[PDB]
RNA sequence: UGCUGA
DNA sequence: AGGACAGCGTGTCAGCAATA
DNA sequence: GTACTGTCCTCTGG
């Protein structure tokens, strides 16, 4: 899936877009990590996060937000997965630690890193009888699908500088995901008329069916264009009018009959 | 330049593309760059890559 | 015996899970030693420094392009693929420079 | 009760050798004595090394003569690895 | 590099053999409390049986048995040969003897 | 093909037999030079990798 | 050699020679070496392999009345074709010239001598006539063997024929070399459809294809489960059975859990997920009830007794041995060797799972071998002999269960009552091509096994004895990756000679210099030589750390752990022996040494194959100039120049015999194939056969 | 079911 | 109501042998 | 082969 919104051609918009591109790319716990150190029924875990030199440049992240993420989402999804396994097996440092263990009954105390996330570990223990194995497997299969924050549906943006020779000045913010409403907030940075997507079900849900007809036609035309073939527009018009006849984008297949 | 799947000919499991070539050989010849022509025929290794391509076509 | 701890060091087999009382309770030759060993096992481990890292990773396609026009002029670029049978000839894939318009001839 | 090994009827216990004072525990525990384990191919003839200087460290090729034919044997010497075969010796202390 | 002069004093008739033991479950923490008994086959007329031997080790808790015949006899006793070298550090002379290796294992009967 | 035109073709084919190291190296973003065996190892790693998108590069 | 006296430029003064029509004294010898793999395989299958096949053949004991009867087959013998009974006259022999005139099968008589006993003190040796088995043409059980071209013309034969085929109803079926995975070698595979085999299975596993003396094949898969545990899948009679490892390891060896564990952690004695997962395999399912070898054999016996169809009076411990003998590691006689082989295949799944090793492509010829006409023939013969025993004693048990004392009067009238079987079953596999077997013979294909050999031309005919079919099932596949012409089939398969439609990439042909191995040797003094060379036996004292050591294998049997700084010299010494024909190293042993680095390269170790179905090809061994033979897997770790002046000092270990060695026999008949485009030259190969 | 032709 | 999953699907074009 | 429909399957809402 993809998108392509032109950039509005104003000096302020060009400056804001850099931040916009850096704002919609997904940053995942796994993309920001050096290596874990698991000790094992008392299972400790130190994350040892990366320095900002080589990941803050194009990800727009800060260490307090990243660490706060572990306290509220990763360190409880960890107990969620531990239960997933164990159900079928047979002055200020203080408030943060306290609220965090207010909510869970297993953790004991983590750490603090007053100097750029120096050493940030945690400790757990299930004292009676649990399957003591290399649980690093779980806390590694989980530290990959754990994403700090991302716009739903968008996996990465990119500004393909030039798209025109006639009015070469055009800039395009292409994307490799699809979320139409999460771009409506930038009607001053980007041109939301001229927004395009190859989805045809998302266009049909944000703009209607008469707007999905033309996306269908343009998609078929651009599919044939990569080979030099050129079907006459009068044929794609009829195909798109038949497909979208009864208000919905209906497939041309066994369930359409 | 021979291209099979949009990529150069595949390597073996040991890192050589053909029994004649050292493993992980940098020369473009080892990756399917045929500098021979049908006027003066192509050597055996180039013959091999050309056959790979002509067969994937079918 | 002067050996690994998960088994019945002096005797034959492997012990059972070290849970409760002495060993606890093996099947053959139950002979019991060290209700609990001294040090809980220290397993020092680490993870990969290639994939997850953005540290320690700081340091260590136009074709041959012959001349034919479609929209403008002055030099396309071609990839040859034999997308045909053994009784036919090789198809050619051209691409422009000023723009990016792909051709896909038959020969 | 330990089921005590029971010797099959066709076997008899071999007495110690009181005519063996060489492999005696006393002889082997002498301050000037070192024990070495040697592993060789099944067809190895140890006499082919008689008088020759076998290495006590590293790797060396040693030449031997067997039945008129020259053989060369690569000899590897190492530090005992935990779990190696233990030599048994007769002991007066053990009855 | 340190070297030793090799001598095979060995066995007078080759009837004489030393005895090496290896335990399948690791190292014995206290080999000093073990009593080893070597058993030989009474049949000295059958060349096949005359070299059959059993080594038994008894502890307070368990018994170990090794044999040079049958499944318990392992390949290393033949494909390779084992020797024991006795090195005199003072003379630099190594006396070499034939050795027999026994793989020891635990004793239980139904 | 004319002679005196196949000589240029032959010299260009001779020149083309020296363009592998630079190509691969400058695609692995390796130190610009001084590595002649780190490049083979990096190529091998990229080849036995799981993702296999640093190999297509 | 065997490629000398190859003409340097063609001549035309052989036609127009005063001796053009005079039949020659001996046959051509270059045409003979084309069907040589089809004939030398059958020669073993019918004389030396048949005795071994019948030797396995467990004695078929069963219950009659209140009696237990044992029937064993002491020998089976196939006789050359001959006039049926003596009812005919003037010539006992029967030459293939007829059965082409008439439309009949060239079939020889298969007869065995069974030996039936009642408790082992009452016995009599009867000689039953099993049936008729088809015969190849110049196969040592045929009447045209040892005939010069002049005597081959008075019988109506081609004077230049190399048979290598069967005449089933006068149609000359040409059973062709199918491709099998490999034999007696563990191939580590990453197949994602494996996790559907159970609740916690992963997409990792080492498969092994085991063949014993060319009469039996079996496929066993060791699967990795997410817990760190390994399972074993075996197939008996087309049913898949899953046994946790540990049940298998404890049964095979009367060893403690400590030496066993110490074996599966040999090279990774610092890893702790492994050390913990090995203990879970030994304790979780085996300290749960069975801790002595017999109790494990007893438990395994009770669960599997129903589907192994064992005798009712068999102890459960005896039914377990039946499973291990007939389903896991057929190739190895010992149970101690079967343990060490299951342990190296596991040590390998742990390395594939931890990404320390590269999956072996099953579609590279490195990990492939061929199925010859003799392997299919014996593997069907043995199965049909077992079926004959079973049927005769079905009839036995079913007739009367009556006082066998006087029933020793009709014992032969009983055995003959079911000896009426073995003939028609055999002709179906040859006349139709498809296989009807209780066990598919460890094959994976049940059709297209034999095909019609048509003499439209002599270039259509000669290409039936050099064809190699990847498989008949791959003709139905969305993905096209078994049709890729990888660079590992250099010198073993022709790039150009492939059908150019639906069979493309699936039906290949051998190059002119390539050849199938078919000889069988002793290979008993090899394990004792490897130890002289520097190997240390599996038993112990490696002299290093089990991680700086190479695991040595020789035909499924792990000799064990040549040191890491002695592996190169050992491989070079072994290669010099095979080249100069010293020791007893077969001229065709493949000494492979897959080096080990820190990279995820193919699993390290020194293999040494000498089995009878691998492809080999000649290459001029430089530094000796002695015409070595290299194999598909041994060719990936060596440089082989083509033209001289391409040979260098350190590089170019070997050199190829002729520059056109890469091309097939037919592709060598196309003139100037170098100046035509490749889809054309491949087309020439399909048009020269029509 | 093995082949073959566009 | 978040799923888990079992369940249908198609697949250019004509000949010959031969045999169910 | 993958992706669809389908099919419940039964988990928190009045």
């Amino acid at each position: 899936p993809m998108m392509s919104v032109p950039v509005l051609n104003t000096k302020k918009a060009l400056k804001r877009v850099k931040s916009l591109k850096k704002q919609l790319t997904r940053v995942c716990l796994g993309e920001v990590l050096q290596k874990i150190d698991v000790q094992e029924q008392v299972y400790q875990l130190r994350f040892q996060f990366l320095p900002h030199a080589y990941y803050q440049q194009e990800k727009c992240l800060r260490p307090e937000d990243i660490l706060r993420f572990m306290e509220t989402r990763f360190f409880k999804l960890l107990m969620e997965s531990i239960k997933k396994k164990n159900n079928k097996a047979s002055e200020a440092m203080e408030r943060r630690v306290q609220a965090v263990r207010e909510i869970h009954p297993f953790i004991d105390d983590y750490q603090y890193d007053t100097e750029e996330s120096l050493w940030c570990q945690v400790t757990v223990k299930l004292p009676l009888m649990k399957i003591n194995f290399d649980m690093s497997s779980l806390v590694v299969s989980l530290a990959h699908g754990a994403v700090i924050y991302a716009t739903k549906g968008i996996t990465r943006c990119l500004l393909n500088e030039t798209t025109n020779n006639k009015n070469e000045k055009e800039l395009v913010l292409n994307t490799e995901g699809i979320n139409l409403p999460e771009l409506f907030k930038y009607a001053e940075v980007l041109d939301l008329r001229r927004l395009y997507s190859n989805d045809i079900h998302a266009i049909a849900n944000t703009y209607g069916i008469e707007a999905a007809l033309r996306v269908i036609e343009k998609e078929i035309k651009d599919v044939f264009a990569v080979y030099g073939i050129a079907v006459d527009p009068r044929h794609l018009s009829l195909v798109a009018d038949y497909m979208c006849f009864e208000g919905v984008y209906k497939p041309l297949n066994r369930f359409g009959i | 330049q021979i291209e099979l799947e949009g990529r150069r000919p595949p390597l073996m499991a040991s890192g050589k593309s053909l029994p004649c070539f050292e493993p992980y050989e940098f020369t473009p010849r080892a990756g399917g760059f045929v500098t021979g022509r049908f006027l003066t025929g192509i050597k055996p290794p180039e013959f091999f890559f050309h056959c790979m391509a002509g067969r994937e076509g079918l | 015996a002067n050996t690994c701890s998960s088994f019945q060091s002096d005797l034959d087999f492997c012990s059972d899970c070290g849970s409760v009382l002495p060993l606890p309770g093996a099947q053959d030759t139950v002979t019991c030693i060290r209700c609990g060993f001294n040090i809980n096992v220290r397993d020092f481990e680490g993870k990969v420094v290639k994939t997850s890292v953005v540290f320690h990773q700081l340091g260590t396609g136009p074709v041959v392009d012959r001349r034919c026009p479609r929209c403008g002029h002055e030099g396309m670029a071609y990839h040859t693929r034999q997308m045909r049978s053994a009784d036919e000839g090789q198809t050619v894939f051209y691409t422009c420079t000023n723009c990016k318009f792909q051709e896909k001839e038959d020969s | 009760d330990a089921a005590r090994f029971s010797c099959p009827p066709n076997f008899t216990a071999k007495p110690p050798a009181s005519e063996s004072p060489r492999f005696s525990l006393e002889a082997l525990t002498g301050p000037d004595t070192e024990l070495w384990l040697i592993q060789a191919p099944a067809d190895f003839a140890p006499e082919c090394f008689n008088g020759r200087h076998v290495p006590l460290s590293g790797s060396q090729i040693v030449k031997g003569k067997l039945a008129g034919k020259r053989h060369r044997y690569r000899v590897l010497s190492s530090c005992p690895q935990a779990g190696e075969a233990t030599l048994l010796a007769p002991s007066t202390e053990a009855g | 590099l340190p070297s030793a002069r090799w001598q095979y004093c060995g066995a007078p008739d080759g009837s004489q053999r030393a005895v090496l033991v290896q335990f399948s479950n690791g190292k014995l923490q206290s080999p000093g409390n073990m009593r080893f008994t070597l058993y030989e086959n009474k049949d000295s007329t059958n060349p096949r049986k005359r070299n059959q031997r059993i080594l038994a080790a008894e502890t307070d808790r368990l018994s170990y048995v090794g044999n040079n015949f049958g499944t318990g006899a392992l390949k290393c006793n033949t494909l390779c040969r084992h020797f024991v070298g006795i090195l005199n550090k003072t003379s630099g002379q190594m006396e070499v003897y034939d050795a027999e290796l026994f793989n020891m294992q635990p004793l239980f009967s139904d | 093909v004319k002679p005196k035109a196949d000589v240029k073709r032959q010299r260009i084919i001779e020149e083309s037999t020296h363009c592998g190291p630079q190509a691969v190296r400058a695609a692995l973003n390796l130190p610009e030079a001084a590595s002649y065996d780190e490049v083979r190892g990096k190529w091998q790693d990229a080849h036995l990798g799981k993702d296999q998108r640093d190999f297509n590069m | 050699s065997r490629w000398r006296n190859l003409p340097s430029g063609p001549s035309l003064k052989h036609l127009t020679d005063p001796s053009y029509g005079i039949p020659r004294e001996q046959q051509k010898a270059a045409l003979q070496e084309l069907t040589r793999a089809h004939v030398e395989s059958f020669n073993y299958a019918v004389h030396e392999g048949l005795g071994l096949a019948v030797q396995a053949i467990p004695p078929f004991e069963f219950a009659f009345k209140d009696e237990r009867i044992s029937f064993t087959i002491l020998d089976a013998v196939i006789s050359p074709p001959t006039v049926p009974k003596g009812t005919i006259c003037k010539e006992a022999n029967v030459y293939p010239a007829e059965c082409r005139g008439r439309r009949s099968t060239y079939r020889g008589k298969l007869t065995a001598d069974i030996n039936w006993a009642v408790n082992g003190i009452s016995k009599g040796i009867i000689k039953q006539f099993l049936g008729y088995v088809p015969i190849m043409v110049k196969s040592k059980l045929c009447n045209l063997r040892n005939l010069p071209p002049q005597a081959l013309i008075e019988h109506h034969e081609e004077a230049e024929e190399m048979g290598g085929y069967f005449i089933i109803n006068g149609i000359e079926k040409v059973i062709r070399m199918l491709i099998m995975p490999r034999r007696n070698f563990p191939i580590a595979m990453i197949r994602p459809k494996w996790k559907t085999r159970g609740p916690g299975y992963t997409q990792y596993g080492v498969s092994m294809h085991c063949v014993r003396e060319e009469h039996s094949a079996v496929n066993m898969n060791l699967h990795y489960l997410e817990n760190g545990t390994v399972m074993l899948n075996f197939i008996y009679r087309k049913e898949l059975f899953f046994l946790p490892l540990g049940f298998a390891l404890k049964a095979l060896v009367s060893f403690s859990d400590y030496q066993i564990f110490q074996e599966l952690i040999k090279g990774k004695e610092d890893d702790s997920f492994l050390r913990n997962s090995v203990s879970q395999m030994l304790r979780i399912v085996m300290e749960e009830g069975c801790s002595t070898q017999k109790q494990v054999l007893n438990y395994l016996g009770e669960c599997f007794r129903v589907k192994l169809n064992v005798p009712d009076w068999y102890p459960n411990e005896q039914a377990a041995e039946f499973l291990f003998n007939q389903c896991i590691c057929i190739h190895l006689k010992s149970n101690t060797e079967k343990f060490y082989m299951l342990c190296l295949m596991t040590r390998k799944l742990f390395a594939l799972a931890k990404g320390e090793c590269m999956e072996d492509n099953p579609d590279s010829l490195v990990n492939q071998e061929v199925l010859t006409p003799g392997q299919l023939f014996l593997m069907f013969l043995k199965e049909k002999l077992e079926g004959w025993l079973v049927s005769i004693k079905i009839a036995f048990d079913k007739k009367a269960q009556k006082t066998s004392v006087s029933m020793n009067t009709d014992n032969l009238m009983r055995i003959f009552t079911m000896g009426i079987d073995l003939t028609k079953p055999f002709e179906y596999l040859f006349a139709t091509g498809n296989l009807r077997s209780k066990t598919g013979l460890g094959l994976l294909q049940d059709s297209g096994l034999c095909v019609v050999a048509d003499k439209l031309n002599f270039i259509r005919y000669l290409s039936h004895f050099r064809c190699v079919h990847r498989g008949a099932d791959f003709a139905k596949m969305r993905t096209t990756t078994v049709r890729r012409l990888l660079p590992e089939s250099w010198g073993f398969l022709c790039p150009v000679h492939t059908p150019d439609g639906e069979p493309c990439g699936l039906m290949n042909h051998l190059t002119a210099v390539c050849e199938v191995v078919t000889q069988f040797v002793y290979t008993a003094s090899i394990p004792a030589l490897l130890c002289n060379l520097g190997v240390t036996p599996i038993d112990g004292a490696p002299h290093r750390s089990y991680s700086e050591c190479y695991p040595v294998l020789l035909d499924g049997v792990m000799v064990g752990w040549v040191d890491k700084d002695l592996a190169p010299g050992i491989a070079d010494s072994l290669r010099h022996f095979k080249v100069l024909r010293e020791k007893r190293i077969p001229p065709w042993m493949e000494v492979v040494l897959i080096p080990m680095t820190g990279k995820p390269s193919l699993y390290p170790g020194l293999f040494l194959f000498t089995t009878p179905c691998r492809l080999v090809r000649p290459v001029q061994n430089l530094a000796l100039g002695k015409e070595e033979l290299i194999g598909t897997m041994e060719q990936i770790f060596m440089n082989v120049a083509i033209f001289e002046d391409e040979v260098f000092a350190g590089v170019t270990t070997h050199q190829e015999l002729f520059p056109h060695s890469l091309l097939s026999v037919i592709a060598n008949f196309i003139p100037f194939s170098d100046h035509n485009q490749s889809p054309r030259n491949m087309y020439q190969c399909q048009m020269g056969k029509q």
